[PDB]
RNA sequence: AUCGAGAGGA
């Protein structure tokens, strides 16, 4: 049986193999990064629906799906009252300013009230829980790199102030570009082609994270964001790429 | 029996409801979500002792961008409607100037009905649903994602930022259910609004063919 | 698929088949007839003609009444013809050339069931029962068939299969190529005469028909007629 | 998949598959017979006189307009009582079916057999019109016969058409047990009731009363595309692909299965991967001509 | 198309690179000029590489853009990934 | 099975067509080029040919 | 997923006789309609559901040429031919019996 | 040299 089925079974995917060739061969993602056929039609407004090579892109987990809201707000919102924690976690100039700015404090607050908002639209887009995802920069990786290359001691308090990663954070954000333009159409179409990686962005790099977990040093934290940068730009997909043919 | 003709009369309502709420004709929050013994109180619970006719089902609605522009939705008593009931509907939108209706049918319609409602179509649109099709409100499935009408200005954006021609653009029938539904046109375009497991978020056009 | 323990003609096959108020009727496809037969109006050909000699052939214990039931919607079709000689002109008037007369109709049925019709029982007159009885044996399979008592056949069970050696395939060829050989002959004396006079036969006899249809077929493995190679 | 307690109470869900599994009268009925049963004061069938009478004992129906020919069905209790199926009921079928032409009268659910009593009812005018009562066709026995073959097979006690056959089973896969989000904030799985049926008939069963109607779904792409659209089609022959290439354990990267489904949905229908889709676009005649058709195309 | 708002990837593809080394190769062993010192380097391809990496090619591509209109980027305007 | 036949009296390959008057049990073929006609009674397994047939041996029948 | 007869219950409207019925109807009564509890003497036990069924039984209580060549067309014996003989019927008739 | 057939390899 098992010497029957490796002979007969092969005519049926092979012309299966030539369909699927036949109908997709000239489908192509062109100069404006939409996909189209030979007659010019759009298939897609961008490649997959993100704009990305598929060898460049790597399993991730999203950290705020999953937990509960007791230990989403523990593991991600800053707490700027506990002086001792801090005293631990950050050098005493960070420490004094962080107590008392607070424009500072008003910043990390709304840090947390945007990753409440990016949980609760995680939580439609997987509405089964699965946080595993598949997306361009393998962050976590990046940052053991970082904690590397810069020699990180996780037993010291870390000169880097959580305003620089929340600014950080926002500036990188803008050069991680899928959809260019100004119009309104071409800026809601980039915050679409590039969410989900925003909102595992914003939940990794946060200042909570960064202050307890990663401990990064302000040299070391400025190396990621450009890495992120870098390796995101390589991921997008190249014009006159044959992802029809690819696909089949 | 009653009960179940009741129950399916009701289903149907609050489907009619929903679907004028989404084209965007005025509909009180209270007539959206009147449930089933509000039904019953309002209009009867022996439909075939006539309480309700289904003449007494017939609703009208106004768009919330005009007073004027008004839609009936009809519910013919006989089973299987002929052109008899479509000259019965087009003289009372004429006489009350309503130019859209719905005709809501229990069976089916006569070829002459489907005609007569291609051939009038300009000045009155007369559309046709079954009444099972409305038994369920398909925009509540999770497989349809969120179809949005675009208008022209909108259209007119879409086609200059893109640089393409509406032939370019992907296509849906007319005669989709979903389209059916918003009652869109040939002509008109959909943007529709649907999750994505590696954008986040991805919107698509659809030109009405 | 029947053959004549002698091989003086190939096969031919009788199916005997139960059809997918509304009941199973079963019929016939006879050789050199254009449309299936109702049983029973084989049986009444064969010269059986009332209901209980037909199903004597048929079913063997009558205190079966599940058998009866199935054969009666068959018993029902055929009731209209109710003598041999309107059987076998129902029979002759298919297959046979529509404007001959009775007696060539029936002579013709009569020839189909001799001698196409169940050879392997036999090609003889006064052979009627024992087609009578094979050809009810055959319903009486398909019966039992029907009513889930017996098994259906497998085709590929080595029991019910035969492996033609180089004898068999050899003969096959040769009973062809003699054919053709005789026809020859004939076709050569005749036009001697026809020219009134005697002919030489190993003039006639034209031996390259054999010597190289067999060479021709044993070197290319077309084991058939040369000009019908494919 | 089902809303409220129908989800949780196993014999709330047995009650909605019988509501929509297709039952014919054939699944219920033990035997049937024929009889000529001239006189229904002295039925010919014995062990039915005690209730035979009580219906003719009445004035609602006139043994004048009665056929001699008895159509008699035993039906059997268990697969009634599977069914909750009662005889009032198979008889409000029939009448509904046949109208007052049939005459139908049933016993009592105390006997050990279930048995209901069919005849023609012949409320002609007793005109003259004797060459063979009847234009053409058949004596009253061979017209009852053809009476049981239709009614046997072509009438509907419970159910949809199509659906031949209806499992219920807890889902011991996370993929089909119902997620929640808790107060907390956690996800939790719900094991409930799922029903699983052979044959498709998606329109009627989103409309039954229990049925839930947001994540009720077909395998049957060509009903998703008929009852809810061409973007619904797009995310179920999704799904389907991606089962099919999944259920070994292998992976393929979402962008070519969604390349794939966008290719044969773009169009506004649903477009095969055969010349019947792929030589009916636009492309132009060379395109076509290297797939097959080659000599027709051109 | 207006030179002032390009709206392509200011990357170089891996088909224009390939191209592009390829011409430029072509060009060379027909003797066209070289615009960078050589080491002693005589393989028009590993020569190609070295004008490339200098920034020195003398290539002009044309980005066609699916309306039908066209972008010029110089090959020292790309950013090369290579 | 062939439904066309040879007429008996005018020798026409062709001209004869069988109605089968199902309802009453009647059969008639008819020439068109003669016009000659002869009915016979059928039954449900009875077909066009064997009207013909049926008309042929009456034919030789009326010749003795 | 159970089953069980429990038809412990009888319909106790009155006959024509004046008898009370006696049969063992689980929900409707041929003769009597949907099924209520009743008394002694057969009344139902419910002062509104007597009034409805009281009348329910109001409503039932409330309810020259040739020869035309339609008057064969209506007999009741022509009427079940033209559903059990209809070709559709037939077809999905055979179509359950080859299955 | 072509056409056809058969036997093999992965
Ligand atoms: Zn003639
Ligand atoms: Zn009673």
């Amino acid at each position: 049986e098992g010497l029957i089925d490796t002979a007969v079974k092969t005519a049926e995917t092979g012309y299966i193999q030539r369909r699927l060739i036949k109908s997709m061969e000239s489908v192509m993602v062109k100069y404006d990064a939409t996909v189209r056929n030979s007659i010019n039609q759009v298939v897609q407004l961008r490649y997959g629906e993100d704009g990305l090579a598929g060898e460049s892109v790597e399993f991730q987990n999203l950290a705020t799906l999953k937990p509960s809201n007791k230990a989403f707000e523990k593991k991600f919102r800053f707490d700027y009252t506990n002086e001792r924690a801090l005293r631990r976690t950050l050098q005493e100039d960070l420490v004094k300013d962080v107590l008392s700015n607070a424009h500072i404090q008003n910043e990390l607050e709304r840090e947390f009230e945007r990753m409440r908002e990016d949980r609760e639209v995680l939580r439609v887009i997987f509405p089964t829980g699965d946080s595993k995802v598949v997306l361009p920069c393998n962050l976590l990786r990046m940052i053991w790199n970082a904690q590397k290359i810069f020699h990180i001691n996780p037993r010291l308090p870390s000169d880097l102030h959580p305003i620089k990663v929340v600014e950080g954070v926002k500036e990188l954000s803008k050069k991680l570009v899928i959809v260019n333009g100004d119009d309104p159409l071409s800026r809601q179409a980039q915050e679409n082609a590039t969410l989900l990686f925003n909102i595992h962005l914003r939940s990794t790099l946060c200042s909570r994270r960064m202050a307890e977990e990663f401990r990064l040093s302000g040299e070391a934290f400025d190396w990621l964001l450009g890495e992120i940068e870098s390796k995101f730009n390589q991921a997008i997909a190249h014009p006159g790429e044959m992802v029809g043919a690819l696909a089949a | 029996d009653d009960e179940e003709e009741t129950y399916r009369l009701w289903k149907i309502r609050k489907t009619i409801m929903q679907l004028c709420h989404d084209r965007g004709y005025l509909v009180t929050q209270d007539e959206l979500d009147q449930t089933l013994e509000e039904f019953k109180a309002q209009f009867g619970d022996k439909p075939s002792e006539g309480r309700p006719r289904r003449t007494d089902l017939t609703v009208l609605v106004a768009h919330n961008d005009d007073p004027t522009d008004q839609m009936f939705v009809f519910f013919p008593e006989e089973p299987k409607v002929g052109i008899k009931t479509i000259k019965v509907y087009c003289q009372r939108m004429q006489e009350e100037n309503i130019t859209r209706a719905l005709i809501v049918v229990q069976q089916g319609m006569t070829p002459s009905a489907k005609q007569s409602l291609v051939d009038m179509a300009p000045k009155y649109i007369l559309e046709q649903f079954l009444q099972q099709e409305l038994l369920i409100n398909i925009t509540e499935h999770e497989l349809v994602p969120e179809h949005v009408v675009m208008t022209k200005e909108e259209v007119t954006e879409l086609l200059a930022r893109y640089k393409l021609r509406e032939n370019q653009l992907p296509r849906i029938q007319a005669g989709d259910p979903v389209a059916r539904y918003f009652g869109i046109k040939r002509g008109q375009v959909v943007k529709i609004i649907r999750p994505s497991e590696t954008a986040g978020r991805y919107i698509t056009y659809r030109l009405v063919q | 698929r029947s053959c004549l323990e002698n091989s003086s003609r190939p096969t031919s096959t009788i199916w005997v088949s139960m059809l997918a108020a509304i009941g199973q009727r079963i019929v016939a496809t006879l050789p050199y007839i254009k449309q299936e037969v109702p049983i029973i109006i084989v049986f009444r050909a064969l010269g059986f003609v009332s209901d209980r000699d037909i199903l004597e052939h048929i079913i063997y214990d009558f205190e079966d009444p599940e058998m009866m039931e199935m054969v009666k919607p068959s018993l029902d079709e055929a009731f209209v013809i109710q003598e041999q000689n309107v059987a076998l002109n129902f029979i002759g008037s298919r297959g046979a050339k529509p404007g001959v007369t009775k007696e060539k109709r029936i002579k013709y049925a009569k020839e189909v069931l001799q001698k196409e019709m169940l050879p392997h029982v036999g090609v003889s007159d006064f052979c009627e029962t024992k087609k009578a009885y094979f050809l009810g044996y055959m319903v009486h399979r398909l019966l039992l068939a029907a009513l889930g008592r017996r098994e259906l056949d497998d085709r590929d069970h080595y029991g019910n299969k035969r492996l033609d050696l180089a004898g068999p395939l050899l003969a096959f060829l040769f009973r062809g190529m003699f054919k053709n050989l005789l026809k020859e002959v004939r076709i050569y004396a005749q036009k001697f005469i026809d020219r009134g006079k005697d002919f030489n036969l190993e003039l006639a006899i034209k031996t390259r028909i054999i010597s190289d249809g067999l060479k021709y077929s044993l070197a290319t493995g077309n084991w058939g007629d040369q000009k019908k190679a494919h | 998949f089902l809303l409220g307690q129908s989800a949780r109470d196993a014999e709330r869900a047995k009650d909605i598959l019988c509501r929509l599994e297709h039952t014919t009268l054939r699944k219920v009925t033990a035997n049937t017979a024929i009889y000529y049963d001239p006189n229904p004061q002295s039925t010919v069938v014995a062990e039915d006189q005690e209730w035979v009478n009580v219906y003719y004992e009445m004035p609602d129906f006139d043994v004048a307009r009665i056929s001699p020919w008895l159509l008699r069905v035993e039906l059997d209790r268990k697969h009634m009582t599977d069914r909750k199926l009662t005889m009032e009921q198979i008889a409000e079928k029939i009448n509904a079916g046949f109208g007052d032409d049939l005459n139908c009268i049933f016993n009592d659910d105390n006997a050990e057999k279930l048995v209901l009593r069919i005849r023609i009812m012949n409320s002609d005018e007793n005109k003259m019109q004797e060459e063979e009562e009847v234009v053409d066709k058949m004596d009253d026995d061979v017209f009852l016969r053809c009476i049981e073959s239709n009614m046997l097979t072509d009438m509907t006690l419970q159910g949809i058409e199509q659906i031949s056959k209806v499992y219920m089973h807890l889902p011991q896969t996370d993929n089909k047990k119902k997620i929640i989000i808790t107060e907390d904030g956690e996800f939790k799985a719900l094991q409930e009731w799922i029903l699983e049926t052979d044959g498709v008939s998606l329109m009627r069963v989103l409309s039954e009363k229990d049925v839930d109607p947001v994540r009720t779904t077909s395998n049957d792409i060509v009903e998703i595309f008929t009852v809810l659209g061409i973007e619904a089609v797009r995310k179920a022959l999704e799904r389907e692909l991606y089962h099919v290439i999944s259920f070994d354990g292998s992976y393929v990267n979402y962008r070519h299965l969604a390349l794939l489904c966008d290719t044969m949905t773009c169009r506004g229908h649903l477009m095969a991967i055969t010349r019947h889709g792929v030589n009916r676009q636009d492309t132009g005649p060379l395109m076509k001509c290297s797939f097959e058709e080659t000599v027709d195309v051109l | 198309q207006a030179n002032q708002k390009r709206i392509t990837t200011p990357y170089m593809t891996k088909y224009e690179r390939a191209r592009v080394l390829g011409t430029r190769a072509l060009q060379i062993a027909m003797c066209a000029p070289v615009m960078v010192e050589l080491e002693g380097e005589t393989d028009p391809l590993l020569i190609a590489m070295k004008e490339l990496k200098a920034r020195k090619i003398p290539i002009i591509i044309r980005r066609y853009l699916p309306d039908g209109s066209y972008e010029d980027w110089g090959v020292d305007e790309l950013i090369i990934s290579d | 099975l062939e439904t066309q036949f040879t007429c008996p009296f005018c020798n026409h390959e062709k001209s004869c067509d069988v109605k089968m008057d199902r309802a009453r049990n009647t059969g008639v073929i008819s020439c068109t080029v003669c016009l000659e006609e002869f009915q016979t009674p059928i039954t449900y397994l009875s077909e066009p040919v064997d009207v013909y047939s049926d008309w042929i041996d009456a034919c030789e029948a009326a010749n003795q | 997923a159970g089953k069980f007869e429990p038809v412990q219950h009888w319909c106790r409207a009155p006959r024509p006789d004046g008898r009370l019925c006696e049969r063992q109807d689980r929900l409707k009564c041929p003769f009597h309609g949907k099924i209520v509890p009743r008394d002694d003497e057969g009344r139902p036990l419910d002062p509104e559901d007597r009034a409805r069924e009281q009348r329910r039984q109001l409503q039932k209580q409330e309810r020259p040429s040739l020869t035309n060549l339609k008057a064969q067309a209506d007999t009741a014996r022509a009427r079940i031919g033209r559903k059990v003989f209809a070709k559709a019927a037939v077809r999905r008739v055979v179509a359950a019996m080859n299955r």
